[PDB]
């Protein structure tokens, strides 16, 4: 079917040109509306804009003076710029696919219709702060068990901004794994901790190493696991 | 199209009141006379009190008389002017009193007794 | 946007009514949207649903003007927790821009489950970093609702703690870390080490020493 | 002095205009508002006035009037007489070959229509064509169809009535709102029975003009809006139903044809110079249904 | 609208209402008073009005008419 992923900076300073993009996967993009859509804590969805299958510009009033929404139909690409942000714009961006509706009540020779759209595939999300602070990567420190069953992980202290991804054996470790909600410290870096539950069998010896990403600073670390 | 037109219905205690309307409409009102029923379970039905529009001249039935009170209030809007509204209010409340109370309305405005239009009910329990 | 409450049962049924009621023939959409995650479509026109929606989900179809747009769950789950839009159009409203307010459904009655901490002591490298760090992780608690007590041998500590807010996991319980970030050498010079998780009814307790 | 806008939508038809009325103490006055089509209100230079104001004064109908037409019968009194005519091809003028009398006329309903003549009387036969003088262009030429063309009306609309007390005793009844959809009132007829009907009409013009010249049909060429639209009463309320759909075949030798109607409040009737009528705002949806079973038509160097 | 008092007395019945009244010129007013049976009037939440007003029109009955009931005589067509 069909199928998004965004992706963006993730950090963008204030007044800057807020730049994203979306490939979708399994679809045309030149026959299908598309959607943007951003959600900020504490506020409810906003519907950016939507750009047609005859690639036609119309946005938010409340944010037009700052969008623009364009399209490249090489790849299944469309990108998303929002510029002149400010603290109020940190929200998860969401790609969605706009599909047209005509709602006809009277005649259809008198204009007696009003179309509505309606997203019915969206995209995962990609997470947008914006803070004059800089980049931070992080830096993991193994969790090491002590004997039937026990448990085990990789503290993933002082870093910024959102988020980090956590992996396990590469990917390989996928059962008992329980990836915790981040802490944003009063300094102003988040700290994430990871934990594997394990059976007490393979504490001697099942190698374990913990896969951490975090992409607003091009780090890729990982560490060992051992009492 | 005659058609008699009731209140909800209401829950009471012993010692309040009820007030319970009865919108006429397809009739000239002031030429008609109504009339209040009250239907409780293994009893007769009973007749509380006729009441003419033309002047709100009203007669109340003896075991009613001192409680039992009938009003009107017709509009006096020359557009919808064929409607009027009869009340019928009912004091010191007892669980005698529970039943379901209708108006009703003569097949024609020159005999009274020959109730063929019948309101769909006001059922009170106290 | 604001929230509007809800309180439902587990089991029961729901009737969650738009806040923007139409003004002529009506098209409204559906969203059901978790909280930091990607919205779902329920019902895109009044009534239709998209492919992969249960039956439990219906819409209200306006064929006779005057019968709000209302969102029916019959038989709700304690996954049903989330918000709920309501995206009116309407042929005398102009274009809906904005989504919904957001009903929030909270789903009473859910399983109570306690909780299940697991201290961990400073790691080795961070020690050799000239800094320690406790974590407490706490997790499969319900209601997700949990007070953090650190104890430095037998007294409190309350200097230095950061606390997760109760998160939501998979399986609709909820789960929150504890981090206690001390000096190496404040970490040497005591015995003992206890994260004290108070849940609902009573308290829960585990231990580090260092050794 | 009317202060309206457009009724929320996106063509801005109705108004909805708002004045200070006087109420039923003379000191005291109230912001009251109201719909108006805007065939009733002018502009000054937004602000609006009734269309009637700078010509005449107005009378509102009272809403316990009929305008239904009702079968009148006219008859002649006590020692005249009324000479019928049974002849089923009997024009207009000449001798009526088979004559009866009668002391009262027929059901005559008097349907104030125009262009189309409505609910009307049918032809036995053959449909005929009259006018006095059909070679003279000014002269009104007459149609009366044998077979009824079945037209529908309606205003889909859901209005409201809003009683405003201007004084003691009078209520001046407005258009409150809408309730529901906003649509366009118009009418239908089946283009089949239009297109048989306009062949029967073409058939017996060939009689008077020609086996051989060309029959044109076309709409209006300008005047008031009484004469250019096809105007009548549907529920209550005069519709003016642009006829253009209609005429518009050159003739030579599941269907539905709509007309876009308006709708208007203030209006003078007959064509007198005096007095305008507001027609109170009928509530709820309005249709009905009628039979148009005359025309009358006018035309126009050679041949054709 | 009426700006009635009692009549000076001790039951408060008939009142004392005044009244800015139109004048022979459309554009003068004047300060009248006149009393008025409470029957004729009623209040708004002192100031009152004529009873009449929210419901219909009021006509003054012509001084120079009589209200005396007369013997009338009701008399059949010729032939009844
Ligand atoms: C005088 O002359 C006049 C001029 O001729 C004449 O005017 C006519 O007036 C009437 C009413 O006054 C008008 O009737 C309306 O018609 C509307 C349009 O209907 C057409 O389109 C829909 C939708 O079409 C899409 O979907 C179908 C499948 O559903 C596809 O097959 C289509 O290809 C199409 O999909 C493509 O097109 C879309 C564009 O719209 C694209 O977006 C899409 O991506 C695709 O590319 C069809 O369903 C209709 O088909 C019906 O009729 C055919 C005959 O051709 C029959 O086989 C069968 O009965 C079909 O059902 C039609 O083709 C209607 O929307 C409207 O009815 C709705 O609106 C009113 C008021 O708003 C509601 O009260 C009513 O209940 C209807 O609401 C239902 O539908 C909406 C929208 O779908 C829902 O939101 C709502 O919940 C409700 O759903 C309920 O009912 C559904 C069934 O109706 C059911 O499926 C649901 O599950 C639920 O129960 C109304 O009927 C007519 O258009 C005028 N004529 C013209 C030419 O404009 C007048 O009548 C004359 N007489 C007078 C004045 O007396
Ligand atoms: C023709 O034009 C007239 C105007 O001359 C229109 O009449 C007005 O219509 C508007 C709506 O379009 C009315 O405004 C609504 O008033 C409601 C009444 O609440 C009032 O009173 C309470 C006290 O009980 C106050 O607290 C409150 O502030 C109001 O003063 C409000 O409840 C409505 O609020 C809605 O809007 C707000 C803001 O968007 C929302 O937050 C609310 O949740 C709610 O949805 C609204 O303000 C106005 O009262 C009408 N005026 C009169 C005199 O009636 C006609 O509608 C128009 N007709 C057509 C066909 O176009
Ligand atoms: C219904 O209500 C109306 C009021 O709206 C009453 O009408 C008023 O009645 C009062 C008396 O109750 C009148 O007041 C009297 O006015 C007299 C006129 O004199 C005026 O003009 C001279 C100039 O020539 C001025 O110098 C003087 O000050 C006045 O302005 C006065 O002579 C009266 O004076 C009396 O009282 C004073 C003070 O108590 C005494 O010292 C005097 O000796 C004297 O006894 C008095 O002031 C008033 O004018 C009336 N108004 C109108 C518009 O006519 C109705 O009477 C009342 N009806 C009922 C049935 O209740
Ligand atoms: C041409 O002639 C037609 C028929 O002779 C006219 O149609 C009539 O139009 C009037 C008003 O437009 C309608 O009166 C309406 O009555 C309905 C209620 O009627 C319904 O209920 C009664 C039961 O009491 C039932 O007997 C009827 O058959 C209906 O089912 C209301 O909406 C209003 O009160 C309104 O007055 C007539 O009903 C209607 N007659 C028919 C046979 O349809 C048409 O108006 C004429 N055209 C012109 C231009 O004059
Ligand atoms: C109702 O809507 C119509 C249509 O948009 C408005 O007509 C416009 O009037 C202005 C006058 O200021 C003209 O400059 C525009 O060219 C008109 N537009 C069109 C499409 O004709 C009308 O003004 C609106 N009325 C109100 C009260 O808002
Ligand atoms: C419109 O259509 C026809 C005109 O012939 C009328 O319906 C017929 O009326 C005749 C005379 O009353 C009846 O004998 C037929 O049985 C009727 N046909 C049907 C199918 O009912 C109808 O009354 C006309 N309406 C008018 C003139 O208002
Ligand atoms: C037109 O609108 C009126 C109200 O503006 C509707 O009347 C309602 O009818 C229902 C019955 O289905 C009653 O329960 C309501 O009490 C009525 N409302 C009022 C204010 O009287 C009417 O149904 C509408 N009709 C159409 C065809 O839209
Ligand atoms: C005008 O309206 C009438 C009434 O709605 C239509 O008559 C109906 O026609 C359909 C289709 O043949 C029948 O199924 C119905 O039984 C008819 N109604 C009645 C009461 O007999 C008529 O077709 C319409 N004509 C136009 C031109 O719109
Ligand atoms: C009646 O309808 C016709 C079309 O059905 C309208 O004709 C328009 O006339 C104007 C010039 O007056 C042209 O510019 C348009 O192109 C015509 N429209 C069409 C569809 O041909 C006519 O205007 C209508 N009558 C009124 C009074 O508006
Ligand atoms: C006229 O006199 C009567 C009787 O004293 C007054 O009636 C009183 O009205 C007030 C209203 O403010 C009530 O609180 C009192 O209880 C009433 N008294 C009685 C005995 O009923 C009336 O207000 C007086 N009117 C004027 C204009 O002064
Ligand atoms: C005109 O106003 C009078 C005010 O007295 C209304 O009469 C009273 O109305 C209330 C409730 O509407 C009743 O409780 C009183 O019993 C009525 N009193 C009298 C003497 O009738 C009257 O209903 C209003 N008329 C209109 C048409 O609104
Ligand atoms: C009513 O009169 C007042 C007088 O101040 C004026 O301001 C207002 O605009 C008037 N209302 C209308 C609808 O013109
Ligand atoms: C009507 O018929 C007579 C004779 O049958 C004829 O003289 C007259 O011209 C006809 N009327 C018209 C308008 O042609
Ligand atoms: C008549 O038709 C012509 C041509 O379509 C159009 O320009 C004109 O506006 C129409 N007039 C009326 C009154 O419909
Ligand atoms: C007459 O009008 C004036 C206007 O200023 C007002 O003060 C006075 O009270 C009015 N008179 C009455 C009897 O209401």
């Amino acid at each position: 079917q069909v199928q998004l992923q965004e992706s963006g900076p993730g950090l963008v300073k204030p007044s800057e040109t807020l730049s994203l993009t979306c490939t979708v996967s399994g679809g045309s993009i030149s026959n299908y509306y598309w959607s943007w859509i951003r959600q900020s804590p504490g506020k409810g969805l906003e519907w950016i804009g939507y750009i047609s299958d005859s690639e036609s510009t119309n946005y938010n009033p409340s944010l037009k003076s700052r969008v623009i929404i364009s399209v490249d139909t090489s790849k299944n690409q469309l990108s998303l710029k929002l510029n002149s942000v400010t603290a109020a714009d940190s929200a998860i961006y969401y790609c969605a696919r706009a599909q047209q509706g005509k709602r006809i009540y009277g005649m259809v020779s008198f204009g007696e219709f009003f179309y509505y759209y309606y997203m019915d595939v969206w995209g995962k999300g990609t997470t947008v702060t914006v803070s004059s602070a800089s980049t931070k990567g992080p830096s993991v420190f193994p969790l090491a068990p002590s004997s039937g069953t026990a448990a085990l992980g990789c503290l993933v202290k002082d870093y910024f901004p959102e988020p980090v991804t956590v992996s396990w054996n590469s990917g390989a470790l996928t059962s008992g794994v329980h990836t915790f909600p981040a802490v944003l410290q009063s300094s102003g870096l988040y700290s994430l901790s990871s934990v594997v539950t394990v059976p007490s069998s393979s504490l001697g010896t099942q190698t374990y190493i913990c896969n951490v990403n975090h992409k607003p600073s091009n780090t890729k670390v990982d560490k060992k696991v051992e009492p | 199209q005659v058609q008699l037109v009731q209140s909800g219905g209401q829950m009471k205690k012993p010692g309040e009141s009820m007030r319970i309307s009865c919108r006429a409409s397809g009739y000239e009102f002031i030429d008609c006379t109504l009339n209040w029923i009250r239907l409780a379970p293994g009893k007769r039905p009973e007749w509380m009190g006729w009441l003419k529009p033309r002047g709100g001249a009203v007669n109340y039935a003896r075991p009613l008389q001192g409680r039992v009170t009938m009003t009107r209030q017709l509009s006096q809007d020359p557009d919808d002017p064929d409607w009027g509204t009869a009340f019928l209010e009912l004091r010191s409340l007892t669980v005698d009193d529970t039943a379901v109370y209708f108006c009703t309305r003569g097949k024609n405005c020159d005999y009274n007794w020959d109730f063929e239009h019948w309101g769909r009910g006001t059922p009170v329990i106290v | 946007s604001y929230v509007r409450p809800l309180s439902v049962a587990l089991g029961e049924t729901a009737s969650i009514s738009c806040g923007r009621q139409a003004l002529g023939s009506r098209a409204v959409q559906w969203y059901q949207h978790r909280p930091g995650q990607a919205p779902i479509l329920l019902i895109y026109n009044n009534q239709d649903r998209p492919s992969g929606i249960p039956e439990r989900f219906s819409g209200t179809p306006d064929i006779n003007f005057g019968t709000r747009a209302t969102l029916t769950i019959s038989g709700v789950e304690a996954g049903d927790e989330a918000d709920y839009y309501c995206h009116m159009w309407d042929s005398r409203s102009g274009f809906s821009w904005s989504f919904g307010g957001a009903t929030r459904l909270t789903v009473l009655g859910q399983p109570k489950a306690a909780p299940s901490v697991t201290l961990f002591p400073p790691s080795s490298e961070e020690l050799q970093a000239n800094k320690a760090t406790l974590v407490c992780l706490i997790s499969d608690f319900y209601p997700g609702a949990v007070t953090v007590a650190w104890k430095a041998d037998s007294s409190p500590v309350k200097a230095g703690v950061e606390t997760t807010t109760p998160s939501k996991q998979s399986n609709n319980k909820y789960a929150a870390s504890s981090y206690l970030s001390l000096t190496p050498m404040q970490w040497k010079m005591h015995k003992s080490y206890s994260c004290q998780v108070t849940h609902e009814g009573s308290t829960v307790e585990k231990t580090v020493a260092p050794t | 002095t009317l202060q309206c806008t457009n009724v929320t939508n996106a063509r801005g038809e109705l108004k909805n205009c708002s004045f200070n009325m006087t109420t039923e103490l003379r000191d005291k006055k109230q912001k009251v508002y109201s719909l108006f089509y805007r065939l009733d209100v002018v502009q000054i230079n937004k602000e609006y006035r009734l269309i009637n104001c700078n010509t005449s004064a107005i009378t509102q109908a009272c809403p316990k009037v009929s305008f239904e037409p009702i079968p009148i019968h006219y008859c002649a009194p006590a020692g005249f007489a009324i000479l019928k005519c049974k002849d089923k091809k009997f024009n207009g003028t000449g001798p009526c070959p088979s004559v009866s009398t009668v002391q009262c006329t027929h059901g005559i309903k008097p349907v104030v229509s125009t262009q189309l003549l409505l609910n009307g009387s049918l032809a036995e036969e053959e449909v005929m064509i009259r006018s006095e003088n059909i070679t003279n262009n000014a002269k009104n030429i007459l149609v009366q169809f044998n077979t009824p063309v079945q037209i529908n009306c309606t205003r889909p609309n859901n209005n409201t009535r809003k009683s405003i007390r201007i004084g003691p005793g009078q209520a001046f009844y407005a258009t409150g709102d809408i309730i529901g959809d906003i649509r366009q009132a118009h009418c239908n007829v089946s283009k089949a029975t239009w297109n048989e009907t306009l062949g029967k009409v073409v058939k017996q013009l060939r009689k008077h003009f020609g086996n051989n010249t060309i029959i044109r049909f076309a709409n209006s060429s300008g005047g008031d809006l009484e004469v250019t639209t096809h105007s009548f009463n549907c529920g209550g309320e005069f519709f003016y139903c642009n006829t253009s759909g209609l005429f518009n075949s050159t003739w030579i030798s599941n269907d539905s044809i709509t007309l876009p109607c308006r709708i208007k409040q203030i209006i003078n009737m007959w064509q007198r110079i005096g007095q305008a009528m507001y027609a109170p705002p009928i509530q709820g949806v309005i249709r009905c249904v009628s039979n148009i079973t005359g025309l009358i038509l006018t035309r126009d160097n050679s041949t054709t």
